[PDB]
């Protein structure tokens, strides 16, 4: 009786592996249909403001997050810069971060389609979910006036304009499936931990420089913070069903384990807020027919997942 | 040269590991191959050197200078290496670049004070290396060329700084030398040939300055086929060998 | 950059003896993996290695294995690219001495070392970081099922990194970059003690874990 | 003395020979290597484990013995059984890609999802155009490639073999490695009862899975139609 | 049936279920659902009967796909050990032309065709798993079948529909309006290639121009006029 | 209410080509295939897709990469790929005019890209499983109304934006599947399903119109 | 502004309108590095040209069954100018244009068809630069290719001519190249036929022909020089090799 390990079976016949597992009410990732992977978070451990008592001088990380789901790890770090500005709920008044996603797989070289699309979609979804107002990125410049004559002190208000620019570096270790959701959630927690450094100043122009210790809260709209979910729609093939000693379709949550990623072509992805509103929805009917029922169950599961991810910490 | 057969490698290794070692051209373990050097041929540069080895390895070094604030530029000496047939991205090129930058670090590679003009300004030294040809690790080749170039380097004379229009002062400094050694069995070899480097158990990069064995010191695989471990007494042998046979390289290079 | 979101160009960046934990096989999409965390007084480090291989190589037939080593800056861009590639070359030499390359013709082994965390509260740190790199790479290679003639170990003292095999009888690696001038023998002894401890810890980790 | 049973890299198992009576000659098998260590200013020739796992000394035909180390308590080699995917077909040969070597997937990451949302080959995306040959062995989903020549399909009747009746694109074929070949391809064979098509789909990968009915024939359960392959014997 | 009807991919197939129907281009039999479904946009074409009717969809295409018994015009782009590498269309997968595939051909007597030569051949093999094969002889008897080299002519790129119409439809006036002006040799290749040679270069040029202009225009009756204006030898 | 302009077979050196225009959004697409793929693109049992999207202004970025990704998600199940094993289909879209504020939105461009790509695939003669139609839909800030084919102005004040690409069979009367639904902004379930019903109707309208446009210039090419 | 051309008819360097800079060449200067080689000095321009081949193609791509592959690599060192360039020039579009220009120049001169399934790599190092560098590159390539024994139809002589107001100035240096438009010419042998014609800045049409007239002539002189070296180097190394 010839036999293949689950790994190499997932390599050889992903569809058959998926169907066979689903015939037993389980998945090749050893979770049942609507069972998410648990998540664990280490928040603000890499930031320079990690320790208020002993602030790291060399560090330039404004925000930090370390997420772990299943066996996949995501490390997100928020750095910053300043741009000189020139010259409602509408989208014009909102901002976004500029993320660089680095999914650690065997290769070395320029960005893959995965990394590029995940980065861009992170940016765009941050913009459209309206989590970060442009107003919150405005810098209130203090001025460095000289102590008597002999050194220098800075005065902040309790004359050009300026704006904060946030950058995100997101590295993904031990990828086993689609990692956009993990990146989004990690970036959310990371954004919640960001502290904006205070800034001061002295055809010719003087540079603006950030204060070493002082920092103000990055005030984001907590109302609009959503969390990410993904789902697969699988059509059961009668021949590949196990004996377990007329067509059916099942909904699957939190895809993983290659067999699922290779076989499933009908996918749903949601950014859902704890309040009840939805920030993003993506339907791709590459395989099985996407019915309204599936959409509704997906929205339900996305919202409970959102409540879960927003409540489980603090 | 490179890509020798297993038979050739066995023969060469057996000759090089026997006591005493028999080198393919009959050289003594401490003997260098004939090279010749030319200087002062690039007028546009402050210094210049060209070194040609007997096996064909040829290198060119240019010495240029520019005024900089120490405070904004703490590094007053920068080495840029360009090897022909190798991209600037290449691992070996950046390795050699880093190494050379460390041998020549203004910190203690050379005497920084000799560069100072004013308490706010000085000459930054740009050392540009162009390896035209190389059949072995070119680190010693480059090092020697740089030595010659620096020992024949002239800079504009100070009188914001203004400079003499026609008169220039010779840059006085003791440039360091980097030596490369081949570890074959229990034998240490100076100036390893390509075929010698193809069978060498390992290698030793040993820097040298003012008559002292200075840093950086590296162990370096001269190949990937026969890289083996070595005993510490061999390292001691290499160091002793350098500090014994270095002042004659220094007096040979510094006699003009 | 056309392949990255770097944001506005007008913007400018914001300016302003030791305990060991060793684990293996926690990264699922590679052959080998190792987590090494080190804690000394007022100094804490932590790094991860991943061995992808034996993989296929582009180009002509090769008679033996071809090892690549890639150092990746973690968090802070702490080190120069040239120095990273130099250290990479050093490690390549070491594990060219250690790995049984004859077993892997026409094949490439790619090793990645992520320098996630390196915060030392004390107020050229590459040297002190190299032995942990070597530890992690040996662990990950053993974890990947990549054959090793020995367990490559190392130690650091006075800017002198020395990497040993065979119970410290012979040397596979020697790195000396300034870091003051002291005689060679005691650096050898200290680095050898570090090596032996690291070796014991690594075999222990390879016996509780694999 | 008795050979130690647990093994780690750098650990010495036994000397080159041993007498207990006759003089066992020790052959360094998989996971071991014959290294000449130096002790007390003197030479010792020993079999050394190069892997982590249980050592085994098994006996095959004064009399020498095979010493190896097995993981637990890879790379295609000559004689190794590999599971492959038929990529190309021609009158002379069958091009395949190695998916697994001895119940071990190669590579470990196939690169799924790397290239986007459609159905894309390992190097059919943006990443393949910007791959650094200088700094890496191969790209993300790159596999060891293999060739099953028409002659090496069967044991007999090798002269007039139609590869189109043996394999189809997309088929999963169980093969054995004849030779290392060149840099591009291993040379494989299916000339054994346990070697050949282990998985196949009707209509050249488009239809549903077929099952092996006879040595040279599979059939589809839903259609009933039969297709001609060279089936590896199950069980 | 006899009434041809416009059809889109996904539309319901309108032929008689009880009547057996052999399926041509445009009509796809789904490997999983076993449903008969149209996959090309165009005109649905049902032949009368016989023994079974043919249902096919005539659709506008520019890209040729090799099918057996097709007369094609290729260009030699490579020479191998026992075959020619031939191109039926730029950027398309090449086709094989055996050295044995010629009249009076043996291992001692080889064909004299070089890289860059035009060959007029018949698609003898077009398997979906293999490289297509063409021939320059009657496969049955082994003698000349009107195939072979095309020398010193001019080639014309044309859409598939135009070429098929040119080879099969005798009520097509282009050849007739061309014959009205000059004597010419023509080779028609279903791969969308038309070879033309006249005794005088001027006349061949005229043929080229008028054939291409006729190809760009949908109206058939215009041809004569075009030919006139083209053979009036304007610049 | 919704009227579009569309042309077919406008490019000479490709197998198929199309020009799609909705409001101010203008996109030209080309298709070459099935042709020989390079080894890294090749698939054993099915057609491989090389998809390219070029912006109206500037040079291709990650934005256009996402556009290519979604376009691929739409076109992959559309094409009968198993008819062309080990072959390539080259699909290139050149956005001539965005018809929307590029920095904030790209849904118009995406929809027109899908429509144009479909039309060009039809013109090329490539086997398609079924028909397809895509529309952009917006929900406005104050009115909270659902606008199909929204203008750039309407987009500026939109509360949410949506791309709806549907797959049609049987004369364009039956919805086989939803190829793509890309929803971004703030919205709820009720709004979603209202948007889906209206969207489906308008997309059916678009399918009909597209059928007519296709037959209008394909029919004269063919013989009775 | 300064007397680029004095009423006396002299230039800043002291040359007249129709005089070449100092032109010296050396052949077989790197016998252990390349099959052919040339070191060349034109004014202050100092260039090393290395010809490797014909040889086996590195890849089993880039192999042509009908002709040889010709590659040209131009290395403009960072120390070629007075002010060191902090940036490499290797991937600049200017350098790529120069490379492709030289390649397409010598594709029609070198008999590539008699070296099929081979690759001819040309490796150039510009050690020092002082204007008119294109013609210098051309001359270096010609010399090195001839030294390699690689067959070609004729010499190709490169020269530059600036246009100051009404008068053209032959073989312009760096100072003349600035504040003036220049034409670069690649002339085949002693013929009037041009391999290369490069104009990168605005020039009055009605005065272009005249600029060519002297240019060609100058190029001819350059040919006579290169020739004069080769023969000598030939005459020397064919007599000493005897007995
Ligand atoms: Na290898
Ligand atoms: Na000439
Ligand atoms: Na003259």
């Amino acid at each position: 009786p010839i036999t293949f390990p689950p790994e190499v079976l997932a390599r050889i016949s992903p569809e058959l592996s998926l169907q066979r597992h689903l015939s037993l009410g389980i998945r090749p990732c050893l979770r049942k249909y609507e069972e998410f992977r648990d998540v664990a978070i280490e928040n603000n451990t890499l930031s320079r403001y990690a320790d208020a008592g002993n602030i790291d001088t060399k560090n330039n990380i404004l925000g930090s997050n370390v997420l772990k789901s299943g066996k996949t790890i995501v490390i997100t770090s928020i750095t910053g810069g300043i741009i000189e500005e020139t010259s409602e709920d509408i989208i014009a008044n909102y901002a976004s971060v500029y993320p660089v996603v680095e999914v650690e797989r065997g290769r070395v070289g320029a960005c893959t389609d995965e990394e590029m699309t995940i980065s861009q979609k992170l940016h765009d979804s941050i913009l459209h979910s309206r989590i970060l107002p442009k107003k919150a990125l405005k810098v209130k410049a203090g001025v460095r006036s000289a102590n008597e004559d002999g050194t220098f002190s800075v005065l902040y208000p309790d004359k050009r304009k300026w704006s904060y620019v946030l950058y995100a570096k997101i590295v993904v270790l031990s990828r086993t499936g689609p990692v956009f959701d993990l990146c989004w959630n990690s970036l959310m927690y990371a954004l919640q931990s960001v502290k904006l450094p205070r800034a001061f100043i002295d055809r010719e122009t003087y540079e603006i420089i950030c204060d070493q210790t002082k920092s103000v809260p990055l005030m984001i709209n907590a109302k609009n913070i959503a969390f990410a979910s993904n789902y697969g729609i699988v059509e059961l093939d009668p021949e590949c069903q196990l004996q377990n000693s007329k067509l059916n379709t099942v909904l699957i949550a939190d895809l993983d384990t290659e067999a699922e990623e290779t076989s499933i072509h009908s996918t749903i992805s949601i950014l859902a807020a704890p309040s009840g509103n939805y920030k993003q929805l993506t339907l791709m009917g590459g395989g099985a027919k996407i019915t309204p029922e599936m959409i509704k169950r997906s929205l339900l599961l996305s919202r409970v997942r959102a409540d879960d991810l927003s409540t489980r910490f603090n | 040269h490179m890509s020798l057969s297993v038979a050739e490698k066995s023969y060469l290794y057996d000759s090089l590991a026997s006591t005493p070692s028999i080198r393919p051209d009959g050289r003594l373990p401490h003997q260098f191959r004939p090279i010749e050097i030319f200087t002062d041929f690039l007028p546009s540069s402050n210094g210049s050197s060209r070194i040609i080895a007997s096996d064909g390895s040829e290198c060119i070094v240019s010495i240029k200078s520019k005024v900089v604030d120490h405070h904004v530029e703490n590094e007053l000496l920068q080495v840029d290496v360009d090897i022909a047939g190798q991209r600037d991205d290449a691992l070996v090129v950046e390795t050699i670049t880093s190494l050379l930058n460390k041998v020549l670090k203004s910190g203690s590679g050379v005497d920084s004070s000799k560069l100072q003009l004013t308490k706010k300004y000085s000459f930054k030294i740009f050392v540009d290396v162009l390896v035209i040809s190389s059949h072995s690790h070119p680190i010693s080749l480059i090092s020697f060329a740089i030595y010659s170039a620096l020992n024949s380097t002239y800079l504009p004379k100070l009188i914001l700084p203004t400079f003499h229009d026609y008169d220039m002062v010779k840059l006085d400094i003791n440039p360091p030398l980097v030596f490369i050694l081949a570890v074959v069995g229990n034998n240490m070899l100076l100036d390893p040939a390509a075929n010698e480097s193809e069978v060498a158990n390992n290698g030793l990069i040993i820097s040298w300055s003012n008559g002292k064995i200075t840093s950086p010191i590296r162990s370096v695989a001269l190949n990937d086929s026969n890289v083996k471990s070595f005993k510490p007494h061999l390292l001691k042998q290499g160091l002793a060998m350098v500090e014994k046979y270095a002042p004659d390289v220094v007096r040979s290079l510094e006699n003009l | 950059d056309r392949r990255r979101l770097l944001g506005p160009a007008a913007a400018k960046p914001m300016a302003f003896e030791q305990e060991l934990s060793l684990h293996t096989g926690f990264i699922e999409n590679c052959n080998g993996s190792a987590l090494v965390e080190a804690r000394s007084l007022g100094h804490q480090t932590s790094l991860i290695t991943a061995v992808y291989g034996p993989r296929s190589i582009r180009g002509s037939f090769t008679s033996q294995g071809t090892i690549s080593i890639q150092l990746k800056n973690g968090l802070l861009e702490k080190y120069n690219t040239n120095e990273l590639k130099e250290v990479s070359s050093f490690l390549m030499g070491i594990f060219n001495s250690v790995v049984n390359l004859s077993r892997y013709p026409k094949s490439g082994i790619d090793i990645f070392v992520y320098l996630t965390y390196d915060k030392d509260l004390t107020n050229s740190q590459i040297s002190s970081l190299i032995p942990h790199c070597i530890t992690s790479i040996t662990l990950a290679l053993a974890d990947a099922g990549i054959e090793l003639v020995d367990m490559a170990g190392a130690g650091e003292a006075n800017g002198t990194v020395v990497s040993f095999i065979k119970n410290g009888e012979e040397i596979v690696g020697f790195w000396k970059d300034d870091g003051d001038d002291e005689d060679l023998l005691e650096c050898l002894d200290r680095c050898k003690e570090q090596y032996n401890r690291y070796r014991d810890l690594m075999i222990s980790c390879l016996m509780n874990q694999e | 003395f008795q050979f130690p049973e647990i093994a780690y890299p750098g650990k010495l198992i036994c000397p080159q020979y041993g007498t207990e009576d006759i003089i066992f000659n020790y052959v360094p098998g998989p996971g071991t290597k014959l290294i000449q260590y130096e002790h007390n200013g003197r030479t010792l020739e020993a079999i050394t484990a190069t892997l982590v796992g249980t050592v085994r000394c098994e006996e095959e035909k004064v009399k020498n013995i095979l010493v190896s180390v097995l993981p637990g308590t890879n790379l295609p080699k000559e004689g190794d059984i590999v599971l492959t995917r038929v990529t190309r077909l021609s009158l002379q040969r069958a091009n395949v890609e190695i998916l697994a070597v001895e119940d071990k997937p190669s590579p470990i990451d196939s690169g799924i999802g790397s290239n986007g949302s459609g159905i894309v080959a390992a190097g059919g995306g943006s990443g393949a155009a910007t791959f650094s040959v200088s700094q890496a062995s191969s790209d993300l989903g790159e596999t060891f490639r293999g060739i099953i020549r028409s002659q090496d399909v069967r044991s007999t009747d090798r002269d007039r073999v139609k590869v189109i009746e043996c394999f189809k694109p997309g088929d999963i074929v169980r093969a054995q490695v004849l030779s290392l070949g060149d840099g591009t391809n291993y040379y494989l064979t299916t000339a054994r009862n346990d070697l050949g098509v282990v998985f196949a789909r009707a209509a050249n990968g488009a239809g549903g899975l077929m099952y092996a009915t006879d040595w040279q024939m599979m059939t589809s359960p839903v259609t009933g139609a039969t297709e001609k392959r060279k089936c590896a014997k199950p069980f | 049936d006899s009434m041809s009807t416009f059809i889109f991919p996904g539309d319901s197939f309108p032929v008689d279920p009880t009547t057996p129907v052999k399926l041509g281009p445009g009509i796809y039999c789904d490997p999983n659902t076993q449903e008969i479904r149209p996959v090309n946009t165009g005109v649905l074409h049902v032949s009368a009967k016989g023994k079974v009717q043919t249902a096919y969809i005539d659709y506008s295409s520019k890209r040729y796909i090799p099918s057996v018994n097709d007369f094609v015009i290729g260009v030699i782009i490579g020479t191998f050990s026992d075959s020619y590498k031939v191109s039926l269309q730029n950027f398309s997968s090449s086709v094989s032309l055996s050295y044995m595939a010629f009249p009076n051909a043996s291992k001692k007597n080889r064909p004299t065709l070089q890289v860059g030569d035009l060959v007029y051949a018949r698609v003898c093999t077009a398997e979906k798993e293999l490289e297509a094969e063409i021939e320059c002889f009657d496969s049955t008897t082994g003698r000349d079948a009107g195939f072979g080299i095309l020398e010193d002519g001019m080639i014309i790129d044309v859409n598939l529909n135009f070429a098929r119409q040119l080879l099969f439809n005798n009520d097509f006036p282009l050849l007739k309006v061309l014959a009205a002006h000059t004597k010419f040799e023509v080779a028609i290749g279903l791969n969308g290639k038309i070879w033309v040679k006249c005794e005088e270069l001027s006349n061949t040029l005229a043929c080229y121009r008028t054939i291409m202009e006729c190809c760009q225009k949908n109206d058939t009756a215009a041809f004569k006029d075009i030919a006139k204006r083209q053979f009036k030898e304007i610049l | 209410s919704m009227s579009v302009q569309a042309e077919i077979g406008i490019l000479d050196h490709v197998d198929g080509s199309s020009e799609f225009v909705s409001q101010d959004t203008k996109v030209i697409c080309s298709v070459t295939g099935p042709i020989e793929p390079k080894a890294r693109q090749e698939l054993p049992t099915q057609l491989a897709l090389e998809i390219i999207v070029r912006p109206a202004k500037g040079v291709a970025t990650t934005r256009e990469k996402v556009l290519e990704d979604k376009l691929r998600a739409v076109l992959t199940p559309l094409i009968t790929r198993h008819c062309y094993p080990r072959q390539l289909c080259q699909i290139t879209c050149q956005i001539l005019e965005s018809g929307e504020d590029e920095a904030e939105f790209s849904l118009r461009e995406l929809s027109c890209c899908i429509n144009a790509a479909f039309l060009a695939l039809v013109d090329a003669g490539i086997a398609l499983n079924s028909m397809c139609a895509s529309i952009p839909i917006a929900i406005i800030k104050d009115t909270s109304d659902i606008i199909v084919d929204p203008t750039a102005e309407q987009l500026k004040i939109s509360l949410s934006v949506h791309t709806l690409a549907l797959e049609f069979v049987n004369g364009g009367k039956v919805v086989k599947n939803v190829l793509l639904l890309d929803s971004n902004g703030d919205f709820n379930e009720d709004q979603l399903f209202s948007l889906l019903e209206l969207g489906e109707q308008k997309c059916q309208e678009l399918v009909t119109n597209i059928r007519r446009i296709i037959q209008d210039n394909i029919s004269p090419r063919l013989v009775v | 502004r300064l007397e680029i051309y004095s009423p006396e008819g002299l230039r800043l360097d002291g040359r007249r309108w129709n005089e070449l800079r100092r032109f010296e060449s050396s052949i077989n200067t790197h016998p252990h590095a390349a099959d052919g080689s040339s070191y060349m000095e034109q004014g202050n321009n100092k260039i090393i040209t290395l010809v490797k081949g014909p040889k086996e193609p590195r890849l089993k791509s880039q192999m042509d069954t009908s002709k040889a592959l010709l590659n040209v690599s131009v290395n403009i060192t960072k120390f070629s100018k007075f002010e060191r360039s902090k940036s490499s020039h290797k991937n600049e579009r200017r350098v790529l244009e120069i490379q492709t220009s030289l390649v397409r120049m010598f594709e029609k001169n070198v008999m590539l068809n008699i070296y099929p399934r081979t690759v001819i790599d040309i490796e150039i190092h510009v050690l020092e630069q002082d204007g008119g560098i294109m013609g210098s590159l051309i001359n270096g390539i010609t010399l090195a290719l001839i030294d390699a024994g690689i067959s070609m139809f004729d010499y190709i002589s490169g020269i530059s001519v600036g246009l100051y107001d009404t008068t053209p100035l032959l073989d312009t240096n760096s100072l003349e190249e600035n504040a003036m438009s220049t034409v670069t010419l690649g002339v085949v042998g002693k013929s009037e036929k041009l391999s290369l014609l490069l104009v990168e800045d605005k020039i009055p049409l009605d005065r272009l022909e005249n600029v060519l007239a002297i240019g060609i002539a100058g190029a001819h002189r350059v040919r006579d020089l290169m020739d004069e070296e080769l023969r000598k180097h030939a005459q020397k190394r064919v007599s000493n090799a005897s007995a």
